[PDB]
Formats: structure tokens, C-alpha cells, sequence
């Protein structure tokens, strides 16, 4: 998460996290961006923990939502 | 230290240590007993001296180098085959299907869409490398040969030269990426950091951005070439894929190259002796050229006159109108003037 | 192998050691140069013979063993018709500092200052400079470079009662005090000496010291004893000292010189200004000499050395002082004793929620890196032959005790909290211990089963000195009595009388000051704090503290103030600690 | 600003580390038919004793003063001995020195005999022995 | 697992793994033999431990935080130079080059500008620090000297006092400097970052940021002045301007402030040695306004009571009273607590 934050910054927080490969899709219009893993092998709370710290690496402006694919 | 710690400073500080009655010397039972431990003793002093050059980043070898990068994210290249197009001569109607593998010396090549010898479509089909590496950079003139014999087929080679060919990542490159990465740091927000990474690209000497262009979260970036001229495509090509890996998550991107405006002329004119209508008209558009290039700004009415004026066999001259006016011309951003008509009366 | 380069003014470079005829190499102690000599032969009767030439002031490189020894300037020439061979003369760079000549005028000034302002005048390269912390002040008028800065290092000389000298190597100027390297390689008689020659003279003897005022008058005398035992005459000095200048006396007298001149095989490391070992035949006793100049000469095949040593001392046998390696008898756990050793039978465990009892005393969920136990407990598990002489003999654990465990397994052997609370955990009637050791995983406890060992309770001291509470209870003694600046008695103490006084009953004796009382005894940590320490804290010590653990220490604070207990923390300027105890 | 008072600039100073003489390659030759050898479309490069019997072919072969290119000492001067221009015996102490001679300048041969001589016929025969640091 | 290992555990495993009659125990061979070497055995294990403690850099200063730190990315400082003004007095003509060399005690300058003595330009010439540290930065009116003597030249001196020279950053800063690195949070446009950049802009004291308060690409921006109270209209003007100048370009910030609550606290609180009442209600007032910033709800008398006794320097209170009562009190929508009045009594 140190220093530069880009698109590649948090896909590899999110599959730092999650363990698999992590596409994203960005709504300009809209001010959210959404992350998309599969998650047949990834639990609640550290999906939680995942999200705690891109909240915390995230821009304030944006949303944030999370789309675990089973 | 380390290097002083050796099989015979060790050996005497034990039997130093060491308190019996006995004879401690070359031969002894307790001499025998104590060597034997002390030689490994000092094989391990050394394999902890190399550890610590091991653990680091600056000398890490390759697989934990590849390890210690991974960690912080970074990858190590995998590289990127070659890729050409080659030419087949032989038996008219035969056919080679894809996956067909040819040979030019020990590298090994595959052949990507269908072609047929004598067919309306042509003679040539793509071939990219089997492996990565710019050995498989084959120039031009390369006379290949198929790794399985196909019938009708007597002569395969190449118009082009093969490009796209690259190695994998030394240690060196990927030492000096990681460094150059971790040094620098960015806050992607503010204004003056999109003109500073659209400067960072080659080719410009003059950047423009555009907040709020295109509704929310959307950012405009004139660049410039030399002397405010426009860019080309792949300038502009290569600057945005530059500040997309520059640029953070939301606002949409777009860069543009300046956009040429029609300006058109007339006069009513005296010409000198021995001059006709097409050398002034050569001469005024070179000079009016070399103006529109170098002015700034608005366009100038009397520069205009005063540019015709010179040009070479003009005597007298009246009714200099320019795009319907006599009028200064205002240019907007990313807008040069272009000469598109010219309509001289003597 | 030695190897002579010369580089010619043009840019050309020449290997002429195959031409080389003979080599020497020497220097002194009075000279801030070396000097290398060496022959070619050249014949100009003989075509074959002839050579290149090699002009005046070109510069000439010496190796020996693949490491270059000397560079120079090629000084003198010469040719003789008659022999087919040319001479060569070399000095090294350091005759430029006799070239200069400045003016200076010196103030309060570091002797270090001075050889750096004086190497900076006329631009040269400095290497290393020794130094001391001895202050000059001098008024220099036509003199030379070489001439200031050893003239200022013998003043700081009088002070420090060392040697020092002037040394350029290759392009570096270096400021060295003699004897500080010792040779690895010593001179014995029936190994590596060709001859020696030991002489001792009385000549520049001096057992008397006169001094006199600025106008020639005499103001006080001073006689060596030392001295006149030896010779029975007095022989005298006389020293003028100005108005401000004090002189000292006991650096001006002179005793016998002894001296060796030795000639043998050694390397090249045996230079001026190093100190090298003579063994004596007759009563195998060793001896320390200085090198005040030498000669190196390679001819036919054949090196050998040439020695002026001049005697310091007799080498102690053994070790003179004595040094030993101060090292605290226990790494880590000291003064554990009273470790009553018992049988003890190991028995595996796994956290397992169906079976239960995962919670421990305090109902925490158990984690298997804190080595934790079930051990015996007083009031959980009581059978009938649990007598009072046998708890007496068997005494029961404690929660939160440590104890030491010892399967026979690398890993498993060590210090083990009584923390798990384990059903039918007792002693048998024999004096069994069951002891059950924490296990991660179902695997590892499976492995480990049922064994027997032997397990320690009950040994513990955690003391640090005996003299440390006849320190504390005597500092508690002199608690609430009033302050007094300069005062040591038990009437009244200051800041640092206290601790003078009280270590002086445990026969320490510390320096009256506690400025000087910091520069005393091994460095301590504010982590490494035990009782007993002393505790140092504004940079000027106005008052120093005794500091006896748990954060508290005791100190005279201050004239108004009396002796008390403070905490540590409340101090925050804390700067230095010391053990002496 | 400190002055250097040496011949030329710190640069030249620097000695590189004396090592043994790098390992012998050479382009491979066939003798039979006097020509290189290619191998998949390349030169073949042979190494150690090999490319030694390369370099003492050639180095024999050729004349001492014929050649412009070469100096003085490459060569051999056994052209100089046909036709019995001297009597057997001198002519038998000459080869043997031409031929050591000429050897002897490459720094990775050591020593050279010639031992055997016998006179048949028109033909003389001899035997070298070569040592190297392999 | 290397701490697991001592010198006793070692020793009585290698006296216990010899299975031999031979008698062991004070004064024995095979003791003293398997001592002398278990000394030597244990050394290792001493030695490793320190190479773990060096190798992650925690305590006493060992080489390798250099390259940890490059790692992370920090530098160190070389320092900065002394920069200054003199003033050459002396013979009318005068030149006094670029690079000329004066000199105060053992300090050595340079002139940076051509300077003539008695011109239209003045005699006045920067000077720089030839050497870094702070040693440069020399007081008013000082004297200088010429090095390479230059005729017509008599006095150097200097209007103003150097200024610009510091020593280079100690390990000490670098250090501090990294690990203040590490525990401050800062991205591009996160929370955090706007809470720095309200901190930034003076007559701001506390910080509290909402983002989304208005839906998606708003942020919301709280400050706060001294002790908990309202900011002024030309403060929050401030904050804003900076943070629009320091925001990322797409959101939008509003900055307010709150309605701020007058409270009165009395209590009778015994001191502790060697406090008085002034630290006392100073460090109270500290910890009731992180108290009145991190409370949601009502102020709870006890837990006030709590922050009370806690000081440093309390030791025994009484009839402690909030606005003359121990009851709760709301705390109101776009309301904040704040301390008018502390009256306290030994």
C-alpha cells in the first residue's frame, strides 16, 4: 500500500488478500469502482479485513464495493 | 571476526579451554578427540557469513530475488516472442493448415493462419516464435525450412524482417525498476501532476489539462509538440498509456493533438514586370507559412498586408481581406491556421 | 617476486625488471623521505645492449608480492664508460614539505589543527593524522613545514609520552606515533640472525634540572634519584621558561641508552617506526625494540635485512597485567539455584473442543508457543496419601510458576509456565511428577505419547552482588537528613558524597566529583538497570542517584532538599549509567 | 585542488590483477586438405592441445623473412637446408635449432626436443616433443 | 528456536547421549572434555542470535539499516550549504572574480559573482559555504581574509549574518525520520491525506473528515480550533483554498464548524508531590478535550471522574460537579461540548 496508488496498487492488495487474480471495473459517472475475485476458497472475515484496509488505501471520494464470484 | 575464525584459532582456544593432566599436541587422545568437530565447526563459519548476503535485495541471486520482489509485488518479465509474416513458394493449390512448425537454423517457428499456395488471398502468413528471446529477431532474406515435410510445398522465406522478440528480465534491470519504483513518490491528485507526467513522456514541450471537461471525474490533457506544433498519433498513444499507469482509479482520460483551422485570402494586387500570379502566390504562402508557424496568439491583420507586401513582385496592393474580413483572427487552443484558398486579381 | 614500472613524461609505460641488476630500499627516522636505488644494464659498445631511456624526474613504481611498496621521482643518473650499467637515485614524495616555508601564527590552537592547516597551505593529500587533544600556541617565522608540525607533536609529546612521526605513502601524507604496530615475526639466534652487536652508552645522560626566569636568574632546581643510583656524577640541564609557559621539569631527563644493530632474514613489513621482538639466547627472555632505521637490499638471488633497535623493555612473561575477558558467569538466567530436582512423566496434549478444558486458570484460550504446562496445583486434585510430610516433601506448584522441563527432546526441554489446567494432574505415591506438555496439532502429541523425564522447581535467586544491599540499606540510612554542599559525613551528605560514602563501606572507592564519577565502570543501560547503579542525567552531573530497581533510586537532591526516594521516570533527562559494584 | 606530483593521472596507477594465461581456442583446420572447418553453419572453435597443434602447423609451414605482415621472429628457415647446401651433420644441428627456435615463442609451449634423426634416402626424419602448461 | 539453546541444556544433552560406563562429573575427563567443547558449541548459537537481531535492524545501529532503509525507499540527508553577502572595501578598480577564495578562522569560502570595488553594481558579492555544515552559518559583521592575496583589497566583511548550512542528517534523524514515515498513513485522496492537509493550514487544531456525506464524490471536512472550539470565517477560507489546491481533481469539500457547548467543572483533588494546580489543569484540559472530541452521546460524570484521576499529579478528589451537578448531560445534534470554566481546589 506504501506509496503510489494506482489501479495495480489495489489489485494486488486485493489479491494479496484474496489469493486469486482480481479483475476491476470503474464508474466514472457513478464515483465507484467495483473489485471482482472468486472466493471458493476465501472467508468472511478476512474478505472483511480486505476491506477495512482499502477503505482505509482508498481515495475518500470513491465507493467501494466487493463482488465475490462463487 | 568471521574470516579470522578458522579450523586452527578455534582448535587451540578449545584445548586452551579445556582442563586435564593429559598431553595436548599432534597425536593425542584428547587432541584426536577434539578435532574432527572444530574442522565443521569452521565449514559452518562460512555458510553464516554467506547468509546474510543471501536475505538482501542488492545481491539476491535470481529465485530469491524473484521471492523478495514478489513480496513487495513486482514481477519479473516473461518477455515476448517474435512475431513476422513469410512467404511460401511451391505446387499451386496446396495446403498447410495452422499449427505447422518451421525451422530457419536450431530456432523453431509456428505458423498462425491458413494459407494456400496460389490462392487469391496471397502467399503470406503471420509466423510468431515458439520461444521468447531476440535471437528469434530473424532480419530479412531468412530462407526457412519445415520441421514436418509437407508435399508441394519447395520454398519458404521472408519479405519482412521479424520483430517483437525480447529476453527475460536481468537481475541488474529488475534491481534498478524496483529502486526506481520504490523512490518515488506520487500523490495523484493535484492538477500541475497531470501536466508533470504528460511532460515526462518525449516529445512535448508544452502540456495543457482540461478539469471538468466531460461531466464529473473527467480530465482533458492538450499536449504539444516542438514550437506548439501537433503531435502524432503514436505520441499521443504513448502518453496516454503513460499517465493511465500514472493516473489513480475513477476519473476517465482523454488526450487530443491540436486541430488545424481554415483561413482563406484575397487581394486586389499590382504586379511588377516578369513576375506572374503563381510566383507571388508561392512566395506569399511560404512567408504566410513561416508566419502562421512562429505567431502566437491572434492572427494579425497588417503583419498579413505587410508579409504580402514583401513578397517578391507585388508593386501595389489593395482590398486584403481575409476570411470575408479585415479583421484580426482569434485561434483558440490546439488550433493552427492552414492556408486553404487564395483568390489573387490583377 | 618484485616488480620495478616507469612511466615516461610522454605516456609510455616500461616493465624493466628483467634488466634490473640490484635493488635497495631504506629510510630513518629523522628523514621524512625514503630513498630507492637500483641499477640497468646498458652497453653502448654493444648493439645488443642497449636500452631505453629513462630521464630525470620520471616517476618509478616498486611491487613486491603483487603490492606496491614505494613511488617516487627519479632524482640522479649516472654512467660509467668502463662498466656497462646506469645508476639511478629515487626519493619519495615526502621532500616537498621541506620546500615550504609560511610565516604562521598560532593561538589556543589543536596540534591536529595545525598539521591539517599546514598540509592545506601547500595543496597535499592527507591520509590519516594521529591524535591528541593537546593545545599550542607558537609563533613561526621562516620555517619549514616538516619543521612545524614536528616541533608542535613534540609539545603534545611532553604531554601524552609517546613518539611520533611524518610518513608519506604513495600519494597520502600520514601523522603515525611509533611502536603501535608490533611485527608478527621475532628475531632468534639460532633461527633468522646473521649477526647483532648490543652496545650501551652513558654520554647524553642528565639527572638535573635547573630552571631560570625570562632575565637569567635562577628559580628552582630538581635532582632524579633513578638516575643518580646509576651514575654516581650529576650531570645538568639548563631550561629557560617565559612568562607564559610553566615548564615541566620531569620530562627533560635522560638515563642509559641501550641499542642493537641486527642483521637478517625477514620480509618487508619491518620498517621505521614499528616495534619488533629479540629473543635472548642466554636466558630465553624476550625483549621490545623500535625501529629507528633499516635497509632492504635484493642482489644475486639472495634478500636480506639491515636493523638500528633501540630497547624499551622486557617483555612480561605470560601477561604483565593480566588481562582476562570480563564475562558474567551465567549469558542468561543468572544465580539460579535451590533447583530441586523430581522425576517427572510427560504426558501430550491437543486443543480439542469436544473433550474440553482448552481454557486454562484464567480462561484463556491456550497458545502453544508459550511452552505452557499442567502441573499440580494446591486445591484442584487432592488424593489420600497427600500428607503434610509428604507435601513437604513434595511441595505442590503454584499458578504463573516456572519451572524447568526435560524430555531428552531438542525443542521440547525448557523453562514451562504452570498455566493449563489438566484433569487427574498429580504426583504418585513414589514422587512422580505428571507433567503435561502443550502441543499445537494432533501429530506432534501422537509423536510425543508417554515418556519419562525430569523436571526442576523452586530454584531461583535473582541477586546481583552481596555488597549491593549493604549499599541500599546504607543509603537507606542516611534518608531525610539535610542537605549540605561539600559536606561528607553522616551528619550531612551532598549528591554525590552519599554514594562516596556508602560505597567506601563495601571498600569502593569512587571519585569525589560525580562528573568524574561517570567516567568510572562499565557502561550501563537504562534497559540493563539493576540495583545498585548509579544514574547520571543532566549533562552537568549536579546530582547523581543510586539506582535500586522497581524505577526508584536514591539521591540528595539539592540545598533545601533532603535524601528521599525518586522514580526514575520523573527524571527525563537521563544521559548516562555506571556500574562499579 | 591537492596537486598530483606524478607522472601522468591516477588512472594509469591502477594495476590489474595478474592471472594465469586464459585458456587456448582456436579455429579448428583440417590438414588433410588444408581447409577450415565449418560446423552447422559455423566456424568450429577447439580448445586446449588441439588449437596448440593448429598454431605449430602453421607456424611451421611458413618461411621466416618471405611475408611483410609477419615480424621477424615468426617463421621457420628449413627451406634454407634443401638441396644438401651444407654436410649431414650440420644440417642435422641446424634443424633441430630451427625448429626449437621457431616453437619456442608461443608462451603456452614450454619445452621442445628433437631426438630422433635419420637420413634415407632423400628424406630426413625426425622426431619433436612438445610440453605445455597442459 | 536458537534462544531454546543453552549452555547447560547442550552440555547435559551431549553428557547424556554418550552411552558409556565412564563415571561423569566434577573434576572428570569426559566433563571437562565435553565442556571445553560445548563452550565453543554455544559461541555459534550466541552469534547467530546476533546475526538475527542485525539482520532485522532493531537495536544498536548495526550497518545493514542502510540498506533496509533503501529498501523502504528513505535517503539521507548530505546537509545544506552556508550562503552569505560580504562587502569588499579597498582600492577603486578592483576585480574580484567568480571563485575567489576568503577565509574566516579555519572556514573556507567562495565568491559566487564577479564583483568590481567602487562600481555601479556595488561591492557587494554572494558568498558560499565551501564545506556543509552549520558551522558556516556565521554571525554579523565578521572579517575575512584572502587566501591568494589580491592587490588593492583591505577589508571583507559581511552586512548580514550566512545563512543555509547544516550538518548532515544523523543516523539519530534518519531513523526518527523513517519511523514517523512508517507510522503516518498518507495515499492519494484517502481519509487520512485530507486530515493532514486540514492540519496543514495554521488556525486548525483538530480534524475531522466524512467522506460521502452528500453522496458519492463529496467529502466533508471538519476543523476545529483551540481547545475544541469554533474556527473563524477567514480559517475556514484558508483550510478550503488549501485543500482545493492539494485536493485531487473530481470531489467536492464543505468546510463548517460546530456549535460549541459552555461546561463548568469544579472539584476539591488532592495533589500529588511536586505538582501544582497550573500542570494539573492544563493536562485535565488536554485529556477532557480528546475526551469531548472522541465522545459520542452524553457527557458521563464517571467517566469524566475517570479522565480526572488519571492526570498525572492526582492522588485523592472530591465533589468533583459538572455545570454544578454529577448528572448526564445530552450533547445535541450540531452541538459539541467545550470547557469554559476548570475551577479546582486542594
Amino acid at each position: 500500500s506504501r506509496g503510489t496508488s494506482t489501479i495495480e496498487v489495489i489489485k494486488s492488495i486485493c489479491e494479496a488478500y484474496t489469493k486469486s487474480e482480481t479483475d476491476i471495473k470503474v464508474y466514472s459517472d457513478e464515483f465507484t469502482f467495483v473489485l471482482s475475485f472468486i472466493a471458493n476458497n476465501c472467508d468472511y472475515k478476512t474478505l472483511l479485513d480486505c476491506s477495512d484496509m482499502i477503505e482505509r488505501v482508498k481515495p475518500a471520494h470513491l465507493l467501494h464495493y466487493l463482488e465475490p464470484i462463487i | 571476526m568471521y574470516s579470522d575464525q578458522t579450523y586452527e584459532v578455534i582448535k587451540n582456544r578449545t584445548l586452551e579451554n579445556i582442563n586435564l593432566d593429559i598431553y595436548k599436541g599432534e597425536g593425542s587422545f584428547l587432541n584426536n578427540m577434539v578435532s574432527g568437530n572444530n574442522l565443521e565447526l569452521s565449514k559452518i563459519y562460512l555458510e553464516l557469513s554467506k547468509m546474510h548476503k543471501m536475505a538482501f535485495i542488492q545481491d539476491t541471486y535470481n529465485q530469491f530475488l524473484d521471492k523478495r520482489v514478489n513480496e513487495f509485488g513486482v514481477y519479473r518479465k516473461l518477455g515476448t516472442e517474435s512475431n513476422g509474416e513469410v512467404e511460401f513458394i511451391g505446387e499451386k493449390g496446396t495446403v498447410i493448415n495452422n499449427g505447422t512448425i518451421i525451422s530457419y537454423r536450431d530456432l523453431l517457428f509456428v505458423v498462425i493462419k491458413d494459407v494456400t499456395i496460389g490462392s487469391e488471398e496471397g502467399d503470406n502468413s503471420p509466423v510468431q516464435a515458439l520461444e521468447v528471446g531476440k535471437k528469434y529477431n530473424l532480419p530479412t532474406n531468412c530462407e526457412f525450412k519445415l520441421v514436418d515435410n509437407i508435399s508441394g510445398v519447395t520454398k519458404i522465406t521472408n519479405t519482412r524482417s521479424f520483430e517483437g522478440g525480447t529476453d527475460i528480465e536481468t537481475d541488474e534491470e529488475l534491481k534498478e525498476r524496483f529502486y526506481k519504483i520504490q523512490r518515488n513518490q506520487a500523490t495523484s491528485g493535484n492538477k500541475a501532476h497531470y501536466e508533470e507526467w504528460a511532460l515526462e513522456v518525449d516529445g512535448v514541450y508544452n502540456v495543457k489539462v482540461y478539469p471538468r471537461w466531460d461531466g464529473p471525474g473527467t480530465v482533458k490533457v492538450l499536449i504539444f509538440g516542438k514550437n506548439n506544433q501537433a503531435v502524432d498519433t503514436e505520441t499521443i498513444e504513448r502518453c496516454q498509456q503513460h499517465i493511465d499507469e500514472e493516473k489513480p482509479i475513477g476519473p476517465t482520460i482523454t488526450v487530443v493533438t491540436p486541430l488545424p483551422i481554415e483561413i482563406s485570402i484575397s487581394a486586389v494586387m499590382k504586379l511588377e514586370d516578369g513576375y506572374t500570379l503563381d510566383n507571388v502566390k508561392e512566395s506569399f504562402l511560404e512567408s504566410i507559412n513561416t508566419y502562421f508557424r512562429d505567431i502566437r496568439g491572434e492572427i494579425i491583420y497588417t503583419k498579413v498586408m505587410g508579409i504580402l507586401i514583401n513578397t517578391t513582385g507585388v508593386h501595389d496592393l489593395s482590398n486584403l481581406l481575409i476570411n470575408g474580413s479585415t479583421d484580426n483572427i482569434t485561434i483558440n487552443e490546439d488550433k493552427i491556421p492552414s492556408v486553404t484558398t487564395v483568390n489573387f486579381s490583377e | 617476486m618484485i616488480k620495478i614500472w616507469v612511466h615516461i613524461k610522454n605516456g609510455s609505460i616500461y616493465d624493466i625488471t628483467d634488466i634490473v641488476d640490484k635493488v635497495s630500499w631504506s629510510g630513518d627516522y629523522k628523514s621524512p623521505s625514503r630513498t630507492l636505488e637500483f641499477s640497468i644494464i646498458q652497453s653502448s659498445f654493444d648493439n645488443v645492449f642497449q636500452q631505453i631511456d629513462i630521464p630525470i624526474a620520471s616517476t618509478v613504481c616498486f611491487y613486491v608480492d603483487e603490492k606496491e611498496l614505494f613511488r617516487g621521482m627519479i632524482i640522479n643518473r649516472s654512467k660509467d664508460s668502463s662498466s656497462n650499467e646506469i645508476s639511478f637515485v629515487s626519493k619519495d614524495m615526502g621532500f616537498l614539505l621541506t620546500q615550504s616555508e609560511v610565516s604562521y601564527n598560532f593561538k589556543d590552537k589543536l596540534v591536529e589543527d595545525i598539521a591539517k592547516q599546514v598540509f592545506a597551505e601547500n595543496r597535499l593529500s592527507v591520509g590519516i593524522i594521529a591524535k591528541t587533544n593537546v593545545k599550542y600556541t607558537k609563533m613561526f617565522i621562516g620555517v619549514n613545514g616538516y619543521d612545524t608540525i614536528m616541533s608542535a607533536y613534540t609539545e603534545a609529546s611532553k604531554k601524552t609520552k609517546k613518539k611520533y612521526m611524518i610518513e608519506a605513502n604513495l600519494d597520502k601524507f600520514n601523522v603515525i606515533e611509533k611502536g603501535t604496530v608490533t611485527l608478527s615475526v621475532m628475531f632468534e639466534e639460532g633461527f633468522n640472525i646473521i649477526n647483532t652487536t648490543f652496545s650501551e652508552s652513558m654520554e647524553n645522560v642528565k639527572n638535573k634540572v635547573i630552571v631560570v626566569d625570562q632575565y637569567g636568574s635562577k628559580i628552582s632546581e630538581k635532582i632524579d634519584n633513578e638516575i643518580f643510583k646509576e651514575v654516581n656524577v650529576i650531570m645538568q640541564k639548563v631550561i629557560q621558561q617565559q612568562e607564559n609557559q610553566d615548564v615541566d621539569i620531569d620530562s627533560e631527563f635522560n638515563g642509559i641508552e641501550k641499542s642493537c644493530s641486527l642483521k637478517g632474514y625477514g620480509d618487508v613489513s619491518c620498517i621505521t617506526g614499528r616495534g619488533v621482538k629479540v629473543k635472548d639466547s642466554y636466558t630465553k627472555l624476550v625483549g621490545l625494540f623500535y625501529i629507528d632505521t633499516d635497509k632492504h637490499t635484493w642482489q644475486n638471488g639472495e634478500y636480506q635485512i639491515e636493523l638500528e633497535l633501540n630497547f624499551q623493555n622486557l617483555m612480561d612473561e605470560k601477561s604483565a597485567g593480566q588481562d582476562e575477558p570480563k564475562e558474567e558467569s551465567n549469558l542468561g538466567g543468572e544465580d539460579y539455584a535451590g533447583g530441586k530436582e523430581f522425576t517427572a512423566e510427560f504426558t501430550a496434549y491437543c486443543p480439542r473442543k469436544e473433550e474440553g478444558g482448552d481454557t486454562d486458570c484464567r480462561k484463556k484460550k491456550l497458545d502453544p508457543s508459550k511452552k505452557t504446562c499442567a502441573a499440580p496445583m494446591v486445591g484442584k486434585y487432592e488424593q489420600t496419601y497427600y500428607t503434610k510430610e509428604f507435601l513437604n516433601k513434595h511441595p505442590l506448584l503454584n499458578y504463573g510458576d516456572e519451572i524447568q522441563v526435560i524430555t531428552g527432546v531438542s525443542g521440547r526441554d525448557g523453562v514451562y509456565k504452570v498455566n493449563d489446567v489438566g484433569p487427574a494432574i498429580t504426583i504418585e505415591k513414589n514422587g512422580t511428577y505428571h507433567i503435561d506438555i502443550l502441543f499445537g496439532n494432533v501429530e506432534e502429541a501422537s509423536k510425543f505419547g508417554r515418556r519419562k523425564g525430569k523436571i526442576i522447581i523452586g530454584g531461583y535467586s535473582g541477586n546481583v552482588s552481596d555488597k549491593a544491599k549493604i549499599v541500599i540499606s546504607e543509603a537507606k540510612k542516611h534518608l531525610g537528613k539535610p542537605y549540605k554542599w561539600g559536606g561528607n559525613g553522616p551528619s550531612s551528605f551532598d549528591c554525590s558524597g552519599l554514594m562516596v560514602y556508602c560505597f567506601k563501606k563495601v571498600n569502593v572507592s569512587l571519585p569525589r566529583t560525580s562528573n568524574q564519577q561517570s567516567k568510572k565502570g562499565k557502561k550501563v543501560e537504562q534497559k540493563n538497570l539493576q540495583a545498585g547503579d548509579l544514574v547520571f542525567f543532566h549533562n552537568p552531573v549536579s546530582h547523581v542517584g543510586l539506582y535500586i530497581g522497581n524505577g526508584e533510586f536514591l539521591h540528595a537532591p539539592q540545598k533545601g532538599d533532603v535524601v528521599k526516594i525518586s522514580k526514575l521516570s520523573s527524571r527525563r533527562d537521563f544521559n548516562t549509567a555506571r556500574r562499579v559494584l | 585542488s591537492t596537486i598530483f606530483p606524478f607522472i601522468g593521472v591516477p588512472e594509469d596507477y591502477i594495476l590489474p590483477k595478474t592471472e594465469e594465461l586464459p585458456i587456448f581456442r582456436e579455429v579448428a583446420w583440417d590438414f588433410e586438405k588444408d581447409e577450415p572447418i565449418l560446423e552447422k553453419g559455423d566456424f568450429k572453435i577447439i580448445e586446449k592441445k588441439e588449437a596448440l597443434k593448429v598454431w605449430i602447423y602453421k607456424c611451421i609451414k611458413t618461411n621466416r623473412y618471405e611475408h611483410e605482415i609477419y615480424s621477424l621472429e615468426y617463421g621457420t628457415e628449413l627451406s634454407e637446408l634443401i638441396g644438401q647446401k651444407y654436410t649431414k651433420g650440420l644440417t642435422e644441428s641446424e634443424a633441430s635449432r630451427f625448429i626449437k627456435e621457431a616453437l619456442l615463442i608461443n608462451p603456452y609451449i614450454l619445452e621442445v626436443n628433437v631426438k630422433s634423426a635419420n637420413f634415407n634416402r632423400d628424406i630426413l626424419s625426425a622426431n619433436v616433443k612438445v610440453s605445455t602448461i597442459y
